[PDB]
C-alpha cells in the first residue's frame, strides 16, 4: 500500500527555535495528511489538520506546509509542553498507514558520562548467578557505547543494555548495562572492567574492580 | 518606442461569412494613422461558455489588449466576471443587460424607457407584451414595474416555450375584445419568422396596434404588411439620410466599387452600424493613448488565463480612461459613453407606418425626454 | 476536555481471546467514529480497524477475520476483541476518534495499553542489592541499586523508601531473557545519609501482586 | 478511494456542517470518499472557473457544490463539455442539461396547484431575481391561460442601505389596487427582511394573505407573524413527523456549536437537508459501482481544463447513468430521478400557519 | 417609537424636555459626544426625563 | 487617550510676568474644568488654582492676587498668567482636569514644566574631561567623564557620540553655585575601545544654544 516514511528520527532543538519536521509518502496524497503529538505517557492529541490548518484547542505556535508527497510541520518556539513525539498520518487510501515518527529533544551542555560499576551481591551469588551492573548517568547526548571486559578479555554474551528517556530537570540521560553470568564463571575471573565511550572523551572511561 | 505600430485586437464572431465580418473589415480598413490594429478573430459558437472561455483565454494568452465581440443569454455574466477579474475591456453591440461594470462597453442603447415614453404618449391601460426568451428579462422587468406603478394590465407572452397551438389559443383569446394593443420585443432574425407566423392570421387588421421594439425598423421585412391594417410603430437609430452617415454610406459604397468586398448588401443591419462605430471608438481611444504619450507594456510570455490568485493587469484602467472619453458624431449619431459603460446622449426617432405612409412622429432622448414633430 | 483511556489484560496465552476496553470522555460516541490501531515496539504503527457512528465497521485486509468491535454509548466504551494471537502480539494498542475537517482526521486519541502474548507462568521477582563495594567517598552523593531478576510478566513498580527519597532516582526499564524479566533501579543519596539513613527499595509485581522490601 | 471535489460559498456554515455529518454518517466499508473542499465565492464566475479547473486538475469523478443564477450556464457548459457529473442542491434549471443532478424539486407547479386550490384571480407577486425567472414565466403563462390579475414586482434590485422608504413606497403602491394578497418568492434572508418591514408598517393583521414560496417554510422566523391573524401558507420538504427525520434532529441538536457552526437548532435549513440527502445518493451510487464490479480507477492526470480538443472519457457517461439509477429514502423522502437529472416521485407538504404554530393540511406530488 | 411609527395608529403623549430649545440642544451636543465607558447611558441622541 | 503637556519660558527675571501654556488632547475642554498646580523640589505640592467649564474660576488663598487663568477651546489650551515672581519660584508647574466619581478628583494630569526665576545672565558652559589617570586595566570596562561647569540656566543635553554610545551612561544631575550650573556625565566603554575609538561628549546648552564637543 501507500508507504509513509520519515528520515528524521530524533531532533535536537532549544527553547524558542523554529524547528521543522519533514515527511514523505509513496505517492501524492493531495495534502490529506495530519500531524499529531503524543506525550511520553502515551496520550496522543492532534496538532495540525489537512497539512495547513490548525485544530480548535491547539496553540498558534505550530503550523504546516508542503505539497505533492513532501509535507512539513513547523514550530516557531519550542516549549516545555512541546517535548513530545510528532507523528504524520496519511488519509488517502485504506489502510491508513501512519508515519515513522520523530522525537524532539532539548539541547544542553555535553556532559561526560558518570560511570559506576557494581559487582554482584552475596545473596545473588548464593543462588548461583552474578550480575555485574554498570550505570552511566548524567550524559549528553544519548550517543554512548559500552564495553565489558573479564580479566582483559572482551565478552559480548550475557550483556543487556537499557536506555532511559531524557530527564525533564537536568536534560541528561542514563544507561544501564548488565553482565549476567554463573557462579563458576564469576569465581574464575578476578578483574572485571566496564568501558564507556562518549563524545566528550575520545578515550573510554574504564571502571575496573578486583576480587 | 513609446507605442508599437501593431496593436493586437481580439475578436469573437458567431458566423463564418456574414455582414458583420465585412463591416468589421471595412471599419479596420480606414486605419491609416498609427497604430495599426491587427485583428485576431475567432469564428466560435456563442452558446457554449466552454468554447467562449477557451477563446477568451487564448486571446488573453496571445497578447490582445481589447476584445470586440458578441454574447448571448448563456454568456451574459461569464464575460462580465472574467473582464472584471482580468481588467480587460470588452466592447459589444449585443443586447444591454442590467448588471454590468465599467469594463463592458454596451454599444446598443437602452430601449425600455423609450417604450414607456411611447405608451405614456398613447396612454394605454391593457395590452399584451410578447417577449423573446433570450433577451426579455431586463425590459420586461421595467415594463412590469411601470405597469405596477401606473396601474396597467400587461399580458406577458413568451416565444420559445409556446407552440403554434399556443399562439392560436392566445390570439383566439385576444380576438374577443375591441382594441388589440400588442408590443413585440425580439431579435430580427426571430422577428422575421414571428411576423411570417402572424401575417397568416392578421388578414382583417382592424384594431391591431403593434409596436415592434427594435432599432432596425427600416430593416424589418414590412412587405408582408401590404393591404393590411398595420398600426405598426417602430424605433430608428440610423435612418441613413444625415450628412455624416450618408458620407459613411458613400465611403463604403466606394470601397465596394473599387475592387470587391465580402457578403452583399441592400438589406442593412443596425448591428453592423454599431460594429463600425465601436471600431471607430477603439481607433479614437488608441489614438488618444498615442497622443497622451502613455506606453503600453507587456510581459505575456504565454501568460496563464486562470491563475491562483488573480493577477490584475494594471495598465487596463488607462484603457478604461481611453475608451470612456470617446466623443463623436458617427453612423449611429452622437456616440458617447457614460461612467458605467452604456450609451448616454443619444436620440431615437419614432416612425409610424400605415398604408404606405412613412411618417416621422418625433424623437426621444434623456433630457427633453420625448418630443413629437 | 476529551480524554481516551485504553486498558487490557496485559498477559494473555497464545491462541486465545483478548478484550481491550477504550473509555472516552469529554465528547459523545453517537456522532463520531472510533479507530483501533496497533503499535509494534521498534516497528511502524499499523491501523487495525475502525467503526463509524452509524454502525459501519471496517478492518485491515490481512487480519479481517481476527478483530471485532462493539460499543456502548451509555458508558462511552469501545470493546475490541482479538483472537488467534501469536507470539508477535506483544505490542501496544491505541484508540482514537475520527472526524471530517476536509480530510478524515484522527483528533482525540488514547494512551494505549501494552499486551504481551506469552504462555509463560507468572512468577514473583527476586530482589538483590548493589552497593559500591569500596567505601571511598568520591563525592558528596553515593549511589546504590536494586536488581529485580526473574519476574513475569511486565511491568512492576519500584519505589525508594515508599516514594520519599526522590533525589536522583534512576529507574531503568526491564529486559527479557529466557522468559524472565530483569529490571534495575538506582538511588543517589548523600554520603552522610548512607548508611546512617534507612534506604529501602519496594518492588510491587502486579502479575503475582508480590511486595518485596529490600534495604 | 474515490476523490471528489466540493465547492462551497463563503458563508455556508450550516451546509458544510451537514455535509460533515453526512460524510461521517454514510461511511461505507468497501471504499472511502475524499472530498476536496474549495471555499470560494459563488457569484464571481472567475473564482468558480478557477475552483473547477483546480478540482479537474486533481482528476475527480464527481463535483458537488452550489451555483448562482449568474453562473448557472457556466456550470452547465463546463460540466456538459467535460462530461463530469455535477450534484447540486441549488435551484432547478430551464432545460435538460446533461451531467447536472439536482436536489430541489419544482416549486412552480406546487404554487400553481395552491392557487388553483385557493380559487384566486388577483394578487401580487414579490419575487427575487437570484434563482432565475422560471416561476415568474410559469405564473405569467398561467395568468395568460386562466385570465388572472398578477402584479409581478421584483424586490432584489434594492440595496440594504436605503431599504426603508423603498419598501414603504412599494407597499403604498400595492394599496392603490387594494391588494389583499401577496406571494413572496425570496431567499432565506430577504423573506425575513420583508416580513420585518411588513410588521413595522403593520400589514399582517387578519384581512391579508401571504405565501412563502420556498422549501424551507420553517427556516424563517414565524413567531413574529404567528399572532398576527393573516393566514400564511408555504411549502415544506423536511417533514419532522418522520422517524428518520426525528432521529436526525435528535442527533443534530445535541451537536456542539463550535465544532459544527449553525447546528445547535431545533430545525435545519432545506439546503443542508438536501446536502445530507445528496451525500446518501452519491454513497449509494458509488456502492452500486463497487457492487457491479466496474473498474473506472485512474490517477490525478486528467490534464488541463483548457485542452483543445477537450477529449471526454466514456466511463463517466455510465456514472450519470448510475446516478439516474438511484432511488433511496432520505430527509426529502423518496429520491428517484429521470434520464435528464430532475427529481421524480417526490412529496411536498403544504403548511398553513395556525395559532399554536405550523400545521400541515396535505401533501402534493407530480403524479397526482 | 420607530416600531409604531409606520403602523397607522395615532399616538399621543406628554413631553417635559423640549428638544427645540437652544440650551437643550447644547446639552444634547455636549451629551452625545461622551464616552460610554466613562459615562454609561450617554451615547444617545435623546435622554431620559 | 487623554494627554496634557505644559510649556513655558523656563527662565525669567524677577518681578516679571510668566505665561504658561497647557495643551490637552484626547478630550474636550468645553464641559470640564481645568486646575493648575505648582510643585517645589523636595517640598509639598500645592494647587495654584482652578477654572470651571462655565466661566467660574477660583485661586488659592495665599497668592490669589498673583495668578490668572484663561482658556482657548479651539486649541484646547490653558493660559496661566503669573506675575510678581520671587526668588523661590524655581519650581515645576502642572495642569489637570477635574471629574466627579463620587468625589472631586483629578483624572488626566500633565507632565509639567520647570520654571527657574533668576536675574542671572545666560552664558555658555565649559566642558572639561575626566579620565581615571592610571592606565592600569583593572577591568574590561573603562569609565570616562565630562564636567560641564559654568552654565546658565538649567538644563543642558549631554550625550556621548551623538547618542550612539549608550552603554553604561551614568549622567549625574547638575548643582547650582554662584548662579552657575555644574553637571557631570560618565560613560563606560570597553578597555580595547579606548583610546582606539573616539568617544566624544556633546553638551548642548539650550539657554545659549551652545554646542560643545569634547573628545
Ligand atoms: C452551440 O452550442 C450549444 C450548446 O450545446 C448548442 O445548443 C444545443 O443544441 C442541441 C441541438 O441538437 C440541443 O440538443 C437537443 O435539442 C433537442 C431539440 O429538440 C432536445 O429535444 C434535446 O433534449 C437536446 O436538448 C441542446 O440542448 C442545445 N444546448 C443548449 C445549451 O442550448 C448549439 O446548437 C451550438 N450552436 C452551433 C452553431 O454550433
Ligand atoms: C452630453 O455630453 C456633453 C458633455 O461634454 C454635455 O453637453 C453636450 O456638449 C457637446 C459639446 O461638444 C454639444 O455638442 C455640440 O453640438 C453642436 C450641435 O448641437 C455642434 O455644433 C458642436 O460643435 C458640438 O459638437 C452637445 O450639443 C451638448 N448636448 C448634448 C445633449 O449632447 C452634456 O452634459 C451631456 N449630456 C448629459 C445628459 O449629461
Ligand atoms: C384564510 O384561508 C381561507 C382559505 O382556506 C380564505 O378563504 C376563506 O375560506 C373559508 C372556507 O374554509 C370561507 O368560509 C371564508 O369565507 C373564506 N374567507 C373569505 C374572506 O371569504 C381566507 O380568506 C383566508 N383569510 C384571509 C384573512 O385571507
Ligand atoms: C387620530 O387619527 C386621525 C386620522 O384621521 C385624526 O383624528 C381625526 O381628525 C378628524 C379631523 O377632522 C376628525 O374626523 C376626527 O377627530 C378623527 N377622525 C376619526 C375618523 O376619528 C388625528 O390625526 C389622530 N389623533 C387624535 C384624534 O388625537
Ligand atoms: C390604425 O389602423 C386603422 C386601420 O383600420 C386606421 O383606420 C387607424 O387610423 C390607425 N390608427 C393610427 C393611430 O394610425
Ligand atoms: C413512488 O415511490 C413509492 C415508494 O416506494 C412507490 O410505492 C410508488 O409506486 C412510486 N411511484 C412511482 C410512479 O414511481
Amino acid at each position: 500500500e501507500i508507504q509513509m516514511t520519515q528520515t528524521t528520527s530524533s531532533l535536537s532543538a532549544s527553547l524558542g527555535d523554529r524547528v521543522t519536521i519533514s515527511c514523505r509518502a509513496s505517492q501524492d496524497i493531495s495534502n490529506y495528511l495530519s500531524w499529531y503529538q503524543q506525550k511520553p505517557d502515551g496520550t496522543v492529541k492532534l496538532l495540525i489538520y489537512y497539512t495547513s490548518r490548525l485544530h480548535s484547542g491547539v496553540p498558534s505556535r505550530f503550523s504546516g506546509s508542503g505539497s505533492g508527497i513532501d509535507y512539513s510541520l513547523t514550530i516557531n518556539n519550542l516549549e516545555q509542553e512541546d517535548f513530545a513525539t510528532y507523528f504524520c498520518q496519511q488519509g488517502n487510501t485504506l489502510p491508513l498507514t501512519f508515519g515513522a515518527g520523530t522525537k524532539l529533544e532539548l539541547k544542553r551542555a555535553d556532559a561526560a558520562p558518570t560511570v559506576s560499576i557494581f559487582p554482584p551481591s552475596s545473596e545473588q551469588l548464593t543462588s548461583g548467578g552474578a550480575s555485574v551492573v554498570c550505570f552511566l548517568n548524567n550524559f549528553y547526548p544519548k550517543d554512548i557505547n559500552v564495553k565489558w571486559k573479564i580479566d582483559g578479555s572482551e565478552r559480548q554474551n550475557g550483556v543487556l543494555n537499557s536506555w532511559t528517556d531524557q530527564d525533564s530537570k537536568d536534560s541528561t540521560y542514563s544507561m544501564s548495562s548488565t553482565l549476567t553470568l554463573t557462579k563458576d564463571e564469576y569465581e574464575r575471573h578476578n578483574s572485571y572492567t566496564c568501558e564507556a565511550t562518549h563524545k566528550t572523551s575520545t578515550s573510554p572511561i574504564v571502571k575496573s574492580f578486583n576480587r | 518606442a513609446n507605442f508599437p505600430n501593431n496593436i493586437q485586437i481580439g475578436g469573437l464572431f458567431p458566423n463564418q461569412q456574414s455582414q458583420e465580418h465585412a463591416a468589421f473589415r471595412f471599419a479596420l480598413s480606414q486605419l491609416t494613422e498609427p497604430p495599426k490594429l491587427l485583428p485576431q478573430i475567432d469564428i466560435v459558437n456563442i452558446s457554449d461558455s466552454f468554447e467562449m472561455t477557451y477563446r477568451f483565454c487564448s486571446q488573453f494568452s496571445k497578447g490582445v489588449y481589447a476584445i470586440f465581440g458578441f454574447y448571448e443569454r448563456r454568456t451574459v455574466n461569464m464575460l462580465t466576471s472574467f473582464c472584471g477579474a482580468l481588467h480587460v475591456c470588452f466592447i459589444t453591440p449585443s443586447f444591454p443587460v442590467d448588471t454590468s461594470n465599467q469594463f463592458v462597453l454596451q454599444l446598443r442603447p437602452e430601449l425600455q424607457e423609450a417604450l414607456i415614453s411611447i405608451i405614456d404618449h398613447y396612454k394605454w391601460q391593457t395590452f399584451v407584451y410578447i417577449y423573446d426568451a433570450d433577451r426579455g428579462l431586463s425590459v420586461l422587468q421595467r415594463v412590469l414595474d411601470t405597469a405596477a406603478e401606473k396601474n396597467w394590465q400587461v399580458t406577458a407572452v413568451n416565444i420559445l416555450t409556446t407552440t403554434e397551438e399556443g399562439y392560436r389559443m392566445l390570439f383566439q383569446d385576444l380576438e374577443k375584445k375591441k382594441e388589440r394593443l400588442v408590443v413585440v420585443d425580439c431579435e430580427s432574425e426571430r422577428l422575421n419568422a414571428i411576423l411570417g407566423q402572424i401575417v397568416k392570421l392578421e388578414k382583417n387588421g382592424i384594431g391591431y396596434h403593434y409596436i415592434l421594439a427594435n432599432l432596425g425598423f427600416m430593416d424589418i421585412d414590412l412587405n408582408k404588411f401590404k393591404e393590411s391594417g398595420a398600426n405598426v410603430t417602430g424605433f430608428q437609430l440610423v435612418n441613413y439620410t444625415d450628412t455624416i452617415p450618408a458620407r459613411i454610406m458613400q465611403q463604403w459604397r466606394t470601397s465596394d466599387s473599387r475592387d470587391h468586398t465580402r457578403v452583399d448588401w441592400k438589406r442593412p443591419k443596425y448591428t453592423s452600424a454599431l460594429t463600425y462605430d465601436g471600431v471607430k471608438v477603439m481607433a479614437e481611444a488608441f489614438q488618444s493613448l498615442r497622443r497622451q504619450r502613455i506606453d503600453i507594456s507587456r510581459r505575456g510570455n504565454a501568460g496563464d488565463c486562470l491563475a491562483n490568485p488573480a493577477v490584475p493587469w494594471g495598465q487596463g484602467i488607462d484603457i478604461q480612461r481611453a475608451l470612456q472619453q470617446v466623443r463623436f458624431e458617427g453612423l449611429t449619431g452622437n456616440v458617447q459613453f457614460n461612467e458605467k459603460g452604456r450609451r448616454t446622449n443619444y436620440t431615437l426617432h419614432v416612425i409610424e407606418m400605415k398604408h404606405d405612409g412613412i411618417r416621422k412622429i418625433g424623437y426621444w432622448n434623456e433630457d427633453d425626454k420625448f418630443v413629437p414633430a | 476536555q476529551a480524554q481516551l483511556k485504553e486498558s487490557g489484560p496485559g498477559l494473555v496465552a497464545p491462541s486465545q481471546s483478548l478484550s481491550i476496553t477504550c473509555t472516552v470522555s469529554g465528547f459523545s460516541l453517537t456522532n463520531y467514529g472510533v479507530h483501533w490501531v496497533r503499535q509494534p515496539p521498534g516497528k511502524g504503527l499499523e491501523w487495525l480497524g475502525v467503526i463509524w457512528a452509524g454502525g459501519s465497521t471496517n478492518y485491515n485486509s490481512a487480519l479481517m477475520s481476527r478483530v471485532s468491535i462493539s460499543k456502548d454509548n451509555s458508558k462511552s466504551q469501545v470493546f475490541l476483541k482479538m483472537n488467534s494471537l501469536q507470539t508477535d502480539d506483544t505490542v501496544m494498542y491505541y484508540c482514537a476518534r475520527e472526524d471530517y475537517d476536509y480530510d478524515w482526521h484522527f483528533d482525540v486519541w488514547g494512551a494505549g495499553t501494552t499486551v504481551t502474548v506469552s504462555s509463560a507462568k507468572t512468577t514473583p521477582p527476586s530482589v538483590y542489592p548493589l552497593a559500591p563495594g569500596s567505601a571511598a567517598q568520591t563525592n558528596s552523593m553515593v549511589t546504590l541499586g536494586c536488581l529485580v531478576k526473574g519476574y513475569f510478566p511486565e511491568p512492576v513498580t519500584v519505589t525508594w523508601n515508599s516514594g520519599s527519597l526522590s533525589s536522583g532516582v534512576h529507574t531503568f526499564p526491564a529486559v527479557l531473557q529466557s522468559d524472565l524479566y530483569t529490571l534495575s533501579s538506582s538511588v543517589t543519596v548523600p554520603s552522610s545519609t548512607w548508611p546512617s539513613e534507612t534506604v529501602t527499595c519496594n518492588v510491587a509485581h502486579p502479575a503475582s501482586s508480590t511486595k518485596v522490601d529490600k534495604k | 478511494s474515490i476523490q471528489i471535489g466540493g465547492l462551497f460559498p463563503r458563508g455556508a456554515d450550516q451546509e458544510y456542517s451537514a455535509f460533515r455529518v453526512g460524510m461521517v454518517q454514510f461511511s461505507t466499508s468497501e471504499f472511502r470518499l475524499t472530498p476536496h473542499i474549495d471555499n470560494l465565492e459563488v457569484a464571481n464566475s472567475f473564482a468558480v472557473t478557477n475552483a473547477f479547473c483546480s478540482q479537474f486538475s486533481r482528476g475527480v469523478y464527481a463535483i458537488f457544490g452550489f451555483y448562482d443564477k449568474k453562473s448557472v450556464n457556466t456550470i452547465t457548459s463546463f460540466c456538459g463539455t467535460l462530461h463530469v457529473s455535477f450534484i447540486t442542491p441549488s435551484f432547478p434549471t430551464d432545460g435538460t442539461h446533461p451531467f447536472v443532478i439536482q436536489m430541489r424539486p419544482d416549486l412552480k407547479g406546487a404554487l400553481l396547484s395552491l392557487i388553483e386550490y385557493y380559487q384566486w384571480d388577483k394578487f401580487a407577486y414579490l419575487y427575487d431575481s437570484d434563482r432565475g425567472l422560471s416561476t415568474l414565466q410559469a405564473v405569467l403563462d398561467s395568468a395568460a391561460e386562466k385570465k388572472w390579475q398578477v402584479t409581478a414586482i421584483n424586490v432584489g434590485n434594492i440595496n440594504n442601505d436605503k431599504k426603508d422608504e423603498t419598501y414603504r413606497s412599494l407597499f403604498q403602491d400595492l394599496e392603490l389596487k387594494k391588494e389583499r394578497r401577496v406571494i413572496l418568492d425570496c431567499e432565506r434572508d430577504k423573506v425575513n427582511d420583508i416580513v420585518d418591514q411588513v410588521i413595522t408598517i403593520g400589514k399582517h393583521v387578519k384581512g391579508y394573505h401571504y405565501i412563502i414560496a420556498n422549501l424551507g417554510f420553517t427556516d424563517g422566523d414565524l413567531l413574529k407573524i404567528q399572532f398576527g391573524g393573516a393566514n400564511v401558507s408555504g411549502f415544506q420538504i423536511v417533514d419532522y413527523d418522520d422517524s428518520l427525520v426525528s432521529k436526525f434532529i435528535e442527533r443534530w441538536s445535541t451537536l456542539e456549536e463550535k465544532e459544527y457552526p449553525g447546528a445547535h437548532t431545533a430545525t435545519i435549513k432545506y439546503t443542508s437537508a438536501l446536502t445530507y440527502d445528496a451525500v446518501q445518493v452519491m454513497t449509494e451510487a458509488f456502492r452500486n459501482l463497487r457492487k457491479q464490479r466496474i473498474e473506472i480507477s485512474r490517477r490525478g492526470n486528467a490534464g488541463d481544463c483548457l485542452a483543445n480538443p477537450a477529449v471526454p472519457w466514456g466511463q463517466g457517461v455510465e456514472i450519470e447513468r448510475a446516478l439516474k439509477q438511484v432511488q433511496v429514502e432520505g430527509l426529502s423522502g423518496n429520491i428517484k430521478f429521470d434520464q435528464n437529472g430532475k427529481r421524480i416521485n417526490y412529496t411536498i407538504n403544504i403548511m398553513e400557519l395556525k395559532t399554536n404554530g405550523p400545521r400541515k393540511i396535505g401533501y402534493w406530488s407530480e403524479v397526482d
